[PDB]
């Protein structure tokens, strides 16, 4: 039936999810992903939004202010709202497939819950699609390709014009941070491409 | 991140494997989730960091896929100029143009809420404000607004069975990602993926430029100028996060380097000599580099010419002397806490002193210090991701080859001494030091072994898990978070594709309100440190073979 999701998981546990469609072959991901690792989650969540002292206290403001400067949700939204329903089933079925489980499990505290819920004193909630999206841009997005110390740099330069003076300043410069370096070891040989 | 690619020529009982090490740090539960897609065009198996809907490290039976992280220059910084007499408006071609601006609450859980406001140029988010000079600094990312685009692309690709049709998925990725390509035809492929900016001519990208107008990127450059590889003559495609294709320009990151000293050379040098690869071999590459102290090989010739002209008994000869006699791998004792042998210990402590008297001493303070790092500090509880040759030792090492670095020395490093000079100073400082814990005799120095931890904590250093939950490893290896091998055409198995992988410490990352761990919850930790691997599965047969538990959901919209 195009009804059904089947989910078979290996001697090491391992899901494998099978279905007909986009949005229920995700909704499955998203069911055996919060049956898995529900909390590890659920804090991904909140540290991709910054939403950790909400329930972890004072200790993460911080960080929680250093996340929210550092993004703007209302881009992420225009980016889904503009996508295909094709596209948009990716989403909405993770997000119901954990949101399935998680039903369940704050229908069955006493038997489901993980125990990391009841320690640190709050409850999982609902996921919507903003929220998965989240978790792989404020990982990949916005801790790896997000690097600079372009600011740094300028303090250092300046630091070494001081020294030196001008011209042999910025030839430190060159000399400590190259921008290109022709002994590098590259991935790919000089003989086919530059 | 690591990786390694072999192709038909140099593959052997197969067409092409694929070896993948990711970076990102060890942590329990585990960083990434094991996972098995079957329908709606897809057919994958493979792994993902948090789950995400595309694996990053997977096969589909026809083709597989890996990454290692780009470091390709994909953010600049402009500087806004604003004026005194208007709050939240700042200078482009020639008018006042108002800032975005949201504002946030952080409610804490038993505290006082916190607001404040989050401010946005054209060029990006605000990072910084110096009122003095009535500047606002404004942080530009090539991949803005391509941020879904980049999650939807990894899925696709998954879906590709040649490298025209995933090479149109990669062109849509626009993180600074590397990419890696094989298939059943033992075809191998790289490309060094993202968006990445038109510059105006003159745009110095390691520093700031105004955001008055004139320094605007043109737009992005085409996909066609992203270094790509297909079949290289080489038969091999290798990547440790070093440089992807000569003269290709570097992230801004001063303490990030592409030069002269790489730590990928210790797999090219693998690589190269044995003309074929097992795949056990491939995979036993792993164990190799683990081990590799990574900075024997730079130094060992200018120590070896430094104290060749001591006597024998020059307690600094006998360092050096020792060090010529190691292999430069790094084994653990039956203590399971000492290192086999002192090279690691020794060559940290030359290099704290050799860098010291040379980089940091021509970088005025507070700086120096941003070269001062030998690349081996750590405590009890380990390095918290890979080991590399560290800024300041690739820096020296330019220096030490004299003429022979391609980077002219504005600065003497030797501040107008022999080389030599320096270097015996330096190991007078690290026989100082040794020789005062272990005694005079480096044969009998049982220096101490670096070790791992997965950590209860995310890499933002949020909790994920109970403290108790955090796992120790005796021995730390400089490998991937997991590794994953898939092999082609095996001319021994009947399945046209074998893969496998390690996801340490288990699983799942299940305790139930009684305390009892998931049957799956630590099963692949002893596994990890083993070197060991288990299968992968694709096929509904192979699937069915190896089930254990099985669920069925009638789910509608
Ligand atoms: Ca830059």
């Amino acid at each position: 039936p195009p009804t059904e999701v089947k989910i078979v998981r290996d001697e090491y546990g391992m899901p494998h999810i099978y279905a007909d469609d986009t949005y229920r072959l995700f909704y499955g991901y998203g069911y055996v992903v919060a049956q898995d690792r529900l909390f590890q989650m659920e804090m991904a969540r909140r540290s991709t939004q910054g939403t950790v002292s909400e329930v972890l206290g004072k200790a993460f403001v911080s960080f929680d202010k250093d996340i929210r400067q550092n993004y703007w949700p209302d881009s992420i939204r225009a980016q889904i709202a503009s996508l295909s329903a094709e596209d948009k089933s990716i989403l909405q079925g993770y997000a119901d497939g954990m949101n399935a489980w998680i039903d369940k499990v704050n229908a069955s505290p006493d038997k489901l819950l993980p125990q990391q819920f009841s320690t640190f004193g709050f409850k999982p909630k609902h996921w919507e699609p903003f929220d998965v999206a989240m978790i792989f841009v404020g990982t990949m997005a916005n801790r790896f390709s997000d690097s600079t110390s372009e600011i740094d740099n300028l303090a250092l330069l300046t630091a070494l014009k001081d020294k030196y003076g001008k011209q042999q300043g910025m030839a430190v410069f060159n000399q400590l941070k190259w921008l290109v370096n022709p002994s590098a070891p590259t991935t790919i040989a000089a003989r086919e491409s530059a | 991140c690591n990786m390694w690619v072999i192709g038909k020529n140099k593959a052997q009982d197969a067409k092409a494997i694929m070896v993948n090490g990711p970076q990102f740090g060890w942590y329990a539960p585990a960083y990434t989730y094991g996972i098995g897609l079957h329908g709606a065009g897809y057919d994958v198996t493979g792994n993902t960091p948090f789950a995400y809907p595309g694996l990053v490290f997977g096969h589909n039976g026809t083709i597989s896929w890996g990454s290692t992280a780009g470091f390709g220059d994909d953010v600049d910084i402009f500087a806004e100029k604003l004026s005194a007499e208007k709050p939240g408006y700042y200078q482009h071609n020639g008018e006042w143009v108002k800032m975005l601006s949201r504002k946030e609450t952080i409610a804490v859980k038993d505290g006082q809420p916190e607001t404040f406001t989050v401010w946005r140029t054209l060029h990006g988010n605000v990072i910084k404000t110096d009122t003095a000079t009535q500047t606002a600094y404004a942080k530009a990312r090539a991949w803005d607004g391509k941020e879904v685009a980049s999650l939807l692309a990894w899925t696709h690709q998954m879906k590709a069975k040649n490298w025209p049709e995933w090479t149109q998925q990669a062109a849509k990725q626009a993180l600074t990602i590397n990419w890696y390509y094989a298939d059943v035809n033992g075809n191998i492929g790289y490309v060094h993926t993202g968006a990445y900016p038109d510059r105006q001519p003159g745009h110095d990208p390691r520093l700031p430029v105004p955001g008055t107008g004139k320094w605007d990127w043109k737009g992005l450059l085409s996909f066609d100028l992203n270094p790509k590889v297909y079949n290289p003559q080489s038969g091999y495609i290798a990547n440790w996060n070093n440089s992807p294709q000569k003269d290709y320009p570097a992230s801004d990151l001063f303490a990030f380097l592409w030069g002269g000293a790489d730590r990928v050379t210790e797999i090219d040098t693998t690589l190269d000599k044995q003309p074929r690869f097992t795949a056990d071999q491939a995979w036993d590459v792993i164990r190799q580099t683990s081990r590799r102290d990574l900075n024997l090989r730079l130094f060992l010739p200018a120590l070896k010419d430094a104290t060749a002209n001591l006597a024998e008994n020059d307690p600094r000869r006998q360092l050096v002397d020792k060090l010529a006699s190691w292999d430069g791998e790094n084994l653990v004792n039956d203590d399971g806490k000492t290192y086999q042998q002192p090279g690691s210990a020794i060559l940290n402590a030359w290099l704290t002193s050799m860098l010291k008297r040379t980089v940091v001493a021509a970088v005025p303070a507070p700086f120096g210090k941003w070269y001062s790092a030998s690349g081996y500090e750590t405590t009890q509880d380990g390095p918290t991701g890979s080991l590399n040759i560290s800024v300041g030792a690739k820096i020296l090492y330019e220096a030490l080859q004299g003429d022979k670095s391609p980077i002219p020395q504005a600065v003497d490093l030797f501040g107008g001494k022999p080389q030599q000079e320096v270097i015996l100073a330096a190991l007078d400082d690290a026989w100082q030091t040794l020789s005062k814990r272990y005694g005079n005799d480096v044969t009998g120095w049982k220096t101490p072994a670096m070790a791992l931890t997965f950590r209860a904590n995310n890499f933002f250093g949020v909790p994920q898990a109970a403290a108790k939950e955090a796992r120790h490893q005796a021995e730390y290896q400089n490998r991937g978070t997991e590794n994953d091998m898939i092999v082609f055409s095996p001319t021994s198995g009947n399945r046209p594709v074998l893969a496998w992988d390690v996801v340490a410490p288990g699983q799942s990352g299940f305790i139930a309100p009684d305390g009892k761990a998931d049957k799956h919850y630590d099963d692949q930790l002893i596994m990890y440190e083993s070197f060991g691997r288990k299968s992968l599965w694709l096929t509904p047969q192979d699937v069915d073979e190896h089930k254990e538990s099985q669920e069925v959901l009638q789910v509608q919209r």
